[PDB]
RNA sequence: GGCACCUCGAUGUCGGCUCGUCGCAUCCUGGGGCUGUAGUCGGUCCCAAGGGUUGGGCUGUUCGCCCAUUAAAGCGGCACGCGAGCUGGGUUCAGAACGUCGUGAGACAGUUCGGUCCCUAUCCGUCGCGGGCGUAGGUAAUUUGAGAGGAUCUGUCCUUA
RNA sequence: GGAUAAGCGCUGAAAGCAUCUAAGUGCGAAGCCCACCUCAAGAUGAGAUUACCCAUUCGUAAGAAUUAAGAGCCCAGAGA
């Protein structure tokens, strides 16, 4: 019920309205390309495995021309899916303009890729004491008590980290300035560089 | 003198299929003997490798003839191994919900508890409200009692 | 030996404590394990050894 | 109101086992004996 | 005892099935249905009500004495159908009628109500003087237990609603 | 405290830093009862371990004290949690000194200055990414969700008045 | 949301009364579980759906060798 198939260009900041300088992004607002429902009955769920971003030749596969089989036409680049379904045409529907799920928007992106880091670096723990004469400090800290012959698992220690997909609740945007080609969002919108944006909202609203 | 044993199933095995049920049946007393064909122990063909496997099929689960409160303090267990890995599924609860596990963790501690045991222990045939599916095959009701 | 046997047994619906305790009420035959060898296609052996037993406890 | 002790203590006072648990019943508000 | 050894006559007609708990009692509020036992040792006479018991012990007698008393509570619950005592002692503490979930005022920053089910059959005399009907006495008395589920008596002056005997015991200061 | 049963061909024994986990005899937040509770603020116990449970000065050292606080400034367990993670202020070298004891050699946890903390991860276990196979064809996308984790806190002011 | 702990209920029964209990019915907590987010069919039970290739050649018994649909090597670069 949320066509937002799109990637932004970036992080930015304007004053809207009353001034109002707040952090300011953008989604690219290209037009939906949702094929059919595919209700409850062949699969159980609701969601919509929508398609997006109109290959070429070269990056196409007789399943995907194949998958403009059992589309219509004009195969694409990623699929999402969205539950929460209004349903037009098996393959490519409604462009942005439309909005059925809210203005406090959860956005839903995956985040960048900043890899292999050290143990506090996003972990967040204490880093050691640097003085005074001791050795000890980046790294992390003692884990297993001594009354099993074991160490615990849960406490996160490294980790090769960033692409992590996250739904970050109630981003802060009104209903969206639009155009043919943008959609208003608001800052720290999560994801990448040249990273999908899709979302739906008000799942704690 | 010397083989006077016999296996005569270890290669050659039956199979066969049994609708077993009752709706209301109580659990241990149809566990042990529902174990025992599953064993295949009824039988008269045993072999420690005997493969025996019966299709023990069972529909319509809902109950258990239920001695005192044992729907409020049978109490289930779990430990997931991330530390203080309590879970706990509870006495009447799921019950109703997925009577299933409620039945065959039971059977698995029926079972020898080998790789024969979660064979066809892992070969149980489960169904709690229904009429059940596939009797393409021929499956055949067993008995009432705990005999 | 017993336990196939009590699974033939127990096929007649017979448990092997009272079998066997039909076997000391039998005859010159307490014999034990070629009466378990009996599980390969003996309904006359078996069942008619289980009916001499049914005329021990009788 | 928790004594394990329960003895009597206002006349025509009554004594349950209600739930497995021994309480007390009676007209008064200050006591009210709780098992425990 | 002294109860199942007893009698209850059935005046009016009150059209009892035999089958489980589908006995059915007839009076002014009509043809209702509350339980049976469990099915069994449950005589339903005609005219009056003879429940045998199967054995005297006191889960066998006695708990079909459980149910001489709530036939019982069939055949008079519905020979009239009634309420309890209940008045909204408070000097705000008012109540109204709205429709039928109607308007209990305490003086909190939300509203109360009052909704039955199946049986107001009511009447605001005042907001000082309210009554309800219901044919259950369990109908009417978790009625009016839902009643002082919202504002309680004290103990130091009139508050909550009345049920005639309290014995209040009220508790003073100053 | 006692006990000498493993540890003398090695069980490194303070305190602290870091990193935590569980228990509840619950410190606060939750509900409820009783009150010698008009309320406000209290006492009191019942159920409750979801979450949270301050920062500095001094004390090497626990305990404890002070300040100012908040929702509160919990108690313990875990090799008085953790030295193949760390420090080395503490006995626990050898010096030197005092006091006191011993003729003396020295000693007396009595004090104090200085005082000698290695390990290039093999397994198991941890964290993150891969290959080989499987899932009765080879594929290529899609997801359900069996299950597993995370997270849960708390003021302050106004209205109701 | 639901199940509730504690607690508070109606009717009730030995015990004609009484009685939140014995059946039978309620209310009721940061507890629990679901619901919020994430990992997730190696969940061997390996799911379920969407499409494509199709059903080849060699005595092929055994297999062997093509090859489709593809997928990949190899190269470029980084949102990684």
């Amino acid at each position: 019920s949320k066509g937002i198939l799109g990637k932004k260009v970036g992080m930015t900041q304007i004053f809207t309205d009353n001034g109002e300088l707040i952090p300011v992004t953008v989604i690219e607002a290209t037009p939906n390309t949702v094929l059919q429902v595919k209700s409850v009955e062949t699969d159980g769920y609701e969601a919509t495995q929508v398609g997006f971003d109109t290959l070429r030749e070269v990056l196409t596969n007789k399943p995907a021309k194949g998958h403009a089989a059992k589309a219509n036409t004009t195969p694409k680049r990623f699929v999402r899916e969205f539950k929460g379904l209004e349903g037009a045409e098996v393959g490519a529907e409604i462009t942005v303009d439309t909005f059925a799920a809210g203005d406090v928007v959860d956005v839903t992106g995956t985040s960048k890729g900043k890899g292999f880091q050290g143990p506090i670096k996003r972990h967040g723990q204490s880093r050691g004491p640097m003085a005074h004469g001791s050795r000890y400090h980046r790294r992390p800290g003692s884990m297993g008590p001594v009354a099993a012959n074991k160490v615990p698992k849960g406490k996160k220690l490294a980790g090769r980290m960033g692409n992590k997909r996250v739904t970050v609740q109630n981003l802060v945007i009104a209903q969206v300035l639009p155009e043919k080609n943008v959609i208003l969002v608001k800052g720290n919108v999560p994801g990448a560089k040249k990273s999908l944006i899709v979302v739906k909202s008000a799942i704690k609203a | 003198m010397m083989k006077t044993t016999f296996m005569a199933n270890a290669q050659n095995v039956d199979r066969k299929w049994y609708v077993v049920d009752a709706t209301d049946v109580p659990l241990g007393r149809l566990s042990a003997v529902v174990a025992s064909v599953l064993r295949g122990k009824n039988k008269p063909t045993y072999t420690p490798h005997a493969d025996t496997g019966d299709f023990v099929i069972v529909v319509n689960a809902e109950k258990i003839k239920l001695t005192g409160k044992k729907a409020t303090d049978k109490v289930y267990y779990s430990h997931s191994l991330h530390p203080g890995g309590l879970k706990s599924v509870t006495a009447g609860e799921l019950r109703e919900k997925n009577a299933v596990r409620l039945i065959e963790k039971s059977v698995k501690g029926m079972l020898p508890h080998n790789t024969l045991g979660r064979a066809q222990g892992m070969k149980l045939k489960v169904f709690v409200g229904a009429e059940h599916t596939h009797t393409a095959q021929k499956p055949e009701v067993l008995d009432i009692t705990g005999l | 030996w017993i336990a196939r046997i009590n699974a033939a047994a127990r096929m007649n619906g017979l448990s092997y404590s009272k079998l066997m305790h039909g076997l000391k009420l039998a005859d010159i035959e307490v014999n034990r394990k070629m009466l378990a060898d009996i599980a390969i296609a003996d309904a006359a052996a078996f069942t008619a050894l289980a009916e001499e037993a049914k005329k021990a406890l009788a | 109101k928790v004594r394990p002790s329960v003895k009597p203590i206002c006349e025509y006072c009554k004594v349950i086992r209600r739930n497995g648990r021994v309480m007390v019943i009676c007209p008064n508000p200050k006591h009210k004996q709780r098992q425990g | 005892s002294r109860i199942g050894n007893k009698v209850i006559v059935i005046p009016a007609g009150v059209s009892v099935e035999v089958n489980g708990a589908t006995v059915t009692v007839k009076g002014p509020k009509g043809e209702l249905v509350r339980s049976f036992n469990e099915n069994i040792t449950l005589e339903i006479a005609e005219n009056e009500i003879t429940v045998k018991r199967p054995n005297d012990t006191k889960e066998m007698k006695m708990l079909h004495g459980t149910t001489r008393a709530l036939l019982a509570n069939m055949v008079e619950g519905v020979s009239n159908g009634f309420s309890k005592a209940l008045e909204m002692i408070g000097v705000g503490y008012r109540a109204q009628l709205q429709g039928t979930k109607l308007v209990l005022s305490v003086g909190k920053s939300h509203q109360d109500e009052v909704e039955a089910p199946e049986n107001i059959k009511f009447v605001v005399a005042t907001p000082t003087s309210i009554v309800v009907e219901g044919i259950s006495k369990e109908a009417v008395g978790q009625t009016a237990a839902y009643i002082r589920s919202r504002r309680s008596p004290e103990p130091y002056k009139g508050k909550g609603i009345r049920y005639v005997g309290e014995y209040v015991r009220r508790k003073e200061g100053k």
